[PDB]
Parts: structure tokens; sequence; C-alpha cells
């Protein structure tokens, strides 16, 4: 089968992150399921295995009480809670599946793992995005080309596309990833080349559009007078 | 190093790869001079194996 | 933690690559079976081997999976253009009261060749200037590989605050492109003559200034 997590989510540095574990069909309330991390720049942990069948939370010695996942047998879907998030949970987790065997081993092997939900924590939360436009000027302009764009600064979270006349420009279009800021803010860039005829007969928008804050602003460029 | 006026080792080329062993022994810290120079001796070590 | 592994290793694309996995003597070498997994930056990992002795469904017979004594190794014939991965140790650990992975190799010796990069200096607009805030932006594009160290002057001392530096993405072209920015405030954006970015490229170091009066 296949079990599929939900997508990104980003909290609060003190709050409760409440995520779940679908699966697709049956052969859930059979097996154990645990939960296995992996974060960037370390190892995989492990925090716990659940059984669904009777109900044992099997957890390790590294982990202290501070996460519970429970589990539910009428719609097979799997529930992780966790509170009093730190500053390096930032973090991935996965739907693992425990099928025991015999033999002189006799070690826990994922067989089967889920999708992934990337859970982010940090500073700098929500607020609105700004948008800057970008003209080109006459030095800058050499050839018969000329690059200009939107510049997107104080927003969060990820992540947001960027469209050009509501994805009718394709040509020569390019999105910039973003960066960490000191403040713990993300920025980036989309610049796309045009021919110089087309400077005075035909505008350009940028589109920005944000799912989690729900904040659609569109901003119209329009080029420099003096330079 | 150009910022740091010590003598630091980073090119660690003794081997590639070692895939099974059984011995492993750890023996007394001993501290070492990294700066090497162009004048006379002043220590005599002798080792025999 | 308790299991160490090699940071990366080096390889041919025809002979034989092995790999080693050591830990201590009562969670790999007590009795407890070996299992190697893929991670893929990019997808979800999945099972390939499960006690060194059976093969799942779904994975080629290449990997070979033994245990000698207190180390585990994995050996591999051939690389084909899939094994641009890490590669783990996942065994249970009774000190530990549950399982724990390694540390990871790397198996990637390069394929990055050069070129000549191109830079793009652009001054802040003027509605910019009223959010009391001045984002100096320099957008690098055509270049490879994606390997550029940013710098920034103004005529007098290099700046050392407010640097960043994203990392480089794929083009359609096969090419990679970057922008840094700078956070400066209006009030001294206006007191210095000029500002520019200074990247270098190999030896190649282009430079682009600009005049805000």
């Amino acid at each position: 089968v296949q079990l599929v997590e939900s997508g990104a989510e980003v909290k609060k540095p003190g709050s409760s992150v409440k995520v779940s574990c679908k699966a697709s069909g049956g052969t859930f309330s059979s097996y154990a399921i645990s939960w296995v991390r992996q974060a960037p720049g370390q190892g995989l942990e492990w925090m716990g295995g659940i059984i669904p069948i009777l109900g044992i939370a099997n957890y390790a010695q590294k982990f202290q009480g501070r996460v519970t996942i429970t589990a539910d047998k009428s719609t097979s879907t799997a529930y992780m809670e966790l509170s009093s998030l730190r500053s390096e949970d930032t973090a991935v987790y996965y739907c693992a599946r425990e099928n025991g065997y015999s033999g002189y081993g006799a070690a826990a092997n994922f067989d089967l793992w889920g999708r992934g939900t990337l859970v982010t924590v940090s500073s700098a939360s929500t607020k609105g995005p700004s948008v800057f436009p970008l003209a080109p000027s006459s030095k800058s302009t050499s050839g018969g080309t000329a690059a200009l764009g939107c510049l997107v600064k104080d927003y969060f979270p990820e992540p947001v596309t960027v469209s050009w006349n509501s994805g009718a420009l394709t040509s020569g279009v390019h999105t910039f990833p973003a960066v960490l800021q000191s403040s713990g803010l993300y920025s980036l860039s989309s610049v796309v080349t045009v021919p110089s005829s087309s400077l005075g007969t035909q505008t350009y928008i940028c589109n920005v559009n944000h799912k989690p804050s729900n904040t659609k602003v569109d901003k119209k460029v329009e080029p420099k007078s003096c330079d | 190093h150009k910022n740091n006026k010590s003598w630091m080792e980073s090119e660690f080329r003794v081997y590639s790869s070692a895939n099974n062993c059984t011995f492993e022994y750890v023996s007394q810290p001993f501290l070492m001079d990294l700066e090497g120079k162009q004048g006379n001796f002043k220590n005599l070590r002798e080792f025999v194996f | 933690s308790v299991l160490t592994q090699p940071p990366s290793v080096s390889g041919a694309p025809g002979q034989r690559v092995t790999i080693s996995c050591t830990g201590s003597s009562s969670n790999i070498g007590a009795g407890y079976d070996v299992h190697w997994y893929q991670q893929l930056p990019g997808t979800a990992p999945k099972l390939l081997i499960y006690g060194n002795s059976n093969r799942p469904s779904g994975v080629p017979d290449r990997f070979s999976g033994s245990k000698s004594g207190t180390s585990a190794s994995l050996a591999i014939t051939g690389l084909q253009a899939e094994d641009e991965a890490d590669y783990y140790c996942q065994s249970y650990d009774s000190s530990l009261s549950g399982s724990v992975f390694g540390g990871g190799t790397k198996l990637t010796v390069l394929g990055q060749p050069k070129a000549a990069p191109s830079v793009t200096l652009f001054p802040p607009s003027s509605e910019e200037l009223q959010a009391n805030k001045a984002t100096l932006v320099c957008l690098i594009s055509d270049f490879y590989p994606g390997a550029v160290t940013v710098a920034w002057k103004a005529d007098s001392s290099p700046v050392k605050a407010g640097v960043e530096t994203t990392t480089p993405s794929k083009q359609s072209n096969n090419k990679y492109a970057a922008s840094s920015y700078l956070s400066l405030t209006p009030e001294q954006w206006k007191s210095h003559r000029s500002y520019s970015c200074q990247v270098t490229h190999e030896g190649s170091t282009v430079e682009k200034t600009v005049a805000p009066t």
C-alpha cells in the first residue's frame, strides 16, 4: 500500500503542532507504525513506535515526555502531537511501518515509508509581504535586450510563486531561491529579459500569490525617467 | 592559514578506506610542535621495533 | 552517536565500491541484523536489503550485504546514474532502547565543469527608500559551476555586515544563477560615493559599480 502525509507547516516557538498519517486501503491495524525523523546536518533519529491494534506507546530513552502519538482503528489514521518546539526541531518526519520476522537477528526494519511532513519553526512569523518593482536604465542597457523584474521582501512563510501576466510569459523567466536572514526571514527575486522595442508598448506586472497568508498583491512596473 | 598565525594539519592522507578490523588501541596523549624551521637540532629520539 | 561512518568515498564507474560500518559490541556485534537504506535528496527513502540474506521485490541484485564479525559491509558493482544519494547504517541498539541510524556517506566525485560568469548590479529604486531599508542586490547568471564567493566594498572598506549568498539552481540551458542581497539603511546610502559587489570564479574577477548621484 501507500501512506500519504500532509504538506509543509510552520509553527511558533512554544506552540502545539498537530500532523497526521493517512493510509490508503488496509494493512494498517495489524502492524506497528513508527515515526522516523531526518534533519540536514546530522543523522536520522527514531522517536518511537506505536502498535494500533492494542495501543501501547513505546518511545526511546533519548526523548523525554514531550511528544505523544495517538492512533485510531476506525478510520486508520495516526495522529502526531508535539509541544514546546525548539530551534533544533527544523526537520521532516516520516510514517514508517514495522514488518517482523524470525531469525537470530530479529531487528526492526522499515519496508514501508511515508511521504514526509516538513515542520519548520523559527522567529519572524507571517506578516504582509512587500513587492518592489525594478526598472532598467540607459547605462545598463547597451544592446537590444533589457533585464527587469520584481523584488519580494518581508514575506513569510514558504513557498511563494511568481507569475508574469497570469502565466502568459514563459520564455526567459527564472525564479530565484530563498535565503536565511539573520532575523530569520527569506527573500527571493525574479527577472526576465525582454527586447527593448516592447518596453513602451506592452506592460508587465508581477502577481505575487501566498496561499498560507491569503494575500494576493499585484504590482505594475514603470521605466525610469531620469536614467 | 592566513588569518591564523599557526601551522595546522589539514591534509590527512595516510589511507583510503578500511573494511573490518579487531585491534584498536589508544596510547597516552602527546603534544607536538607543527612549526618547521631550518635551524640546528636540539633533541634526539631513538626508536627500536 | 554510537554508529560512525566515513564522510565521503571515491570510486570509478565500473569497479567495485565497498563501504564499512563500525559500531559497538551491543548493537551490531551482539547478533542483531543490520539494515541499509538509501537517502535520495528529493524523495522518501525505501528498503534495499534486510538481514543481509534476503532480497526484497523491486531491488536489483547488484547490492551485496555481509556481516563480518562486529562490522557490516556493503559492496556494489558498477556505478549507474542513480547512485547520487547517501547510505546509512540502521541497527537495533539495546543501550538506546531502539533503532539508531548511522552517519551517512556521500557518493559523488564531481561533474561540474568551468565557464565564464556574468554579473549584473542593480541599484534600489525610488519606492524602496521610504521603507526605512535598502536592499542592494547583485545578480549573477550564466556560470558553471555554482561556487561563487561574493564580496562587497564601498571604495574605502569591505562590507562584513548584511552579506548573504543563496545557493544556485539549475537553469533550462544547464547553467546556474544566484543573487546576493545587502541590507542597509537609506540614511547612509546617499552619504557614500558608490557601491559594488566583487566576485571571483577561478581567478576571474568581474567588477561593476553604480552611482546614486
